[PDB]
């Protein structure tokens, strides 16, 4: 379900920024195919086709678009099995690798720290976090963007009033219309801390677009 | 009969513009990004 709400409202960049780099991949250790490997060890035919099994699914569930072209072990394990699992993306020309480890039903594990890149959200945390960035952003801070931001600043050192709470709760409500269309705000609760007399909780409570 | 005297020509200066000065394109980012304040933590400065 995850996949179907990340295609309703998008993926993009994970908010604040985070950057990866996986670790290298000893090549000089896979030089010997894991077909070949577990015919020569007289393991069960209807074992290979339950391995290959298992490492197509637990690859698809890392990532969906790869398509399994070659696999290989490692030299130094000979029955714990480390795998350098190789793959394209979708219909592309481009191939990737990725470590892994077999275990003899069969369990295939992926290591921790492969990935390399940018973190992304997806779906509901996409919205989510849109949401967040524009309560933190003021109008006049974005380049050639001078409009967009919430603007909550000029409602600081006001005296705590009703008058205050009501214009704090309509404000949030019109900038999220304009700036924000896949999400619904459908409640807004703003209260005064006791322990902190001069701050305000603002409590927002969102839907998505559409959800039922 | 007056004198004549011909002169070089000359492409006179034109006015020296500060082309060469840049401004870092970090700063124009909100203030939310953490790229205006000193880094300290290990985010910003990766993001740096």
């Amino acid at each position: 379900t995850n996949k179907i709400l990340a295609d309703i409202y998008g993926r993009g960049w994970a908010f604040p920024p985070q950057f990866f780099i996986g670790e290298r991949i000893p090549y000089e250790d896979y030089s010997s195919d894991l077909n070949k490997y577990l015919s020569e060890k007289k393991i069960e035919a209807e074992q290979i086709v339950k391995i290959q099994a298992c490492i197509k699914e637990s690859v698809m569930c890392y990532d969906f678009h790869a398509k399994i072209t070659s696999t290989q072990v490692s030299k130094q394990t000979n029955l714990p099995l480390n795998i350098l699992v190789t793959y394209t993306l979708g219909d592309s020309e481009i191939s990737q690798k990725i470590q892994g480890v077999l275990r003899v039903p069969p369990q295939f594990s992926i290591k921790d720290n492969s990935r390399t890149g940018i973190a992304i959200a997806e779906g509901t945390q996409n919205v989510l976090q849109s949401i967040n960035i524009l309560f933190l952003t003021e109008p006049g801070e974005r380049i050639m963007r001078e409009d967009y931001g919430c603007g909550l600043n000029d409602y600081l050192f006001a005296n705590i009033s009703d008058e205050l709470m009501t214009d704090i709760q309509t404000h949030i409500e019109e900038r999220v219309l304009r700036y924000e269309p896949r999400a619904e705000i459908t409640s807004i609760q703003v209260n005064q801390r006791t322990n902190l007399p001069s701050t305000l909780h603002v409590q927002v409570t969102y839907a998505l677009r559409g959800s039922d | 009969e007056p004198l004549i005297e011909t002169q070089p020509e000359l492409l006179n200066w034109g006015k020296h513009r500060k082309v060469l000065d840049y401004y870092p394109v970090s700063n124009k980012l909100p203030a939310c990004y953490g790229l205006q304040t000193y880094a300290e933590t290990q985010q910003q400065v990766h993001l740096h």
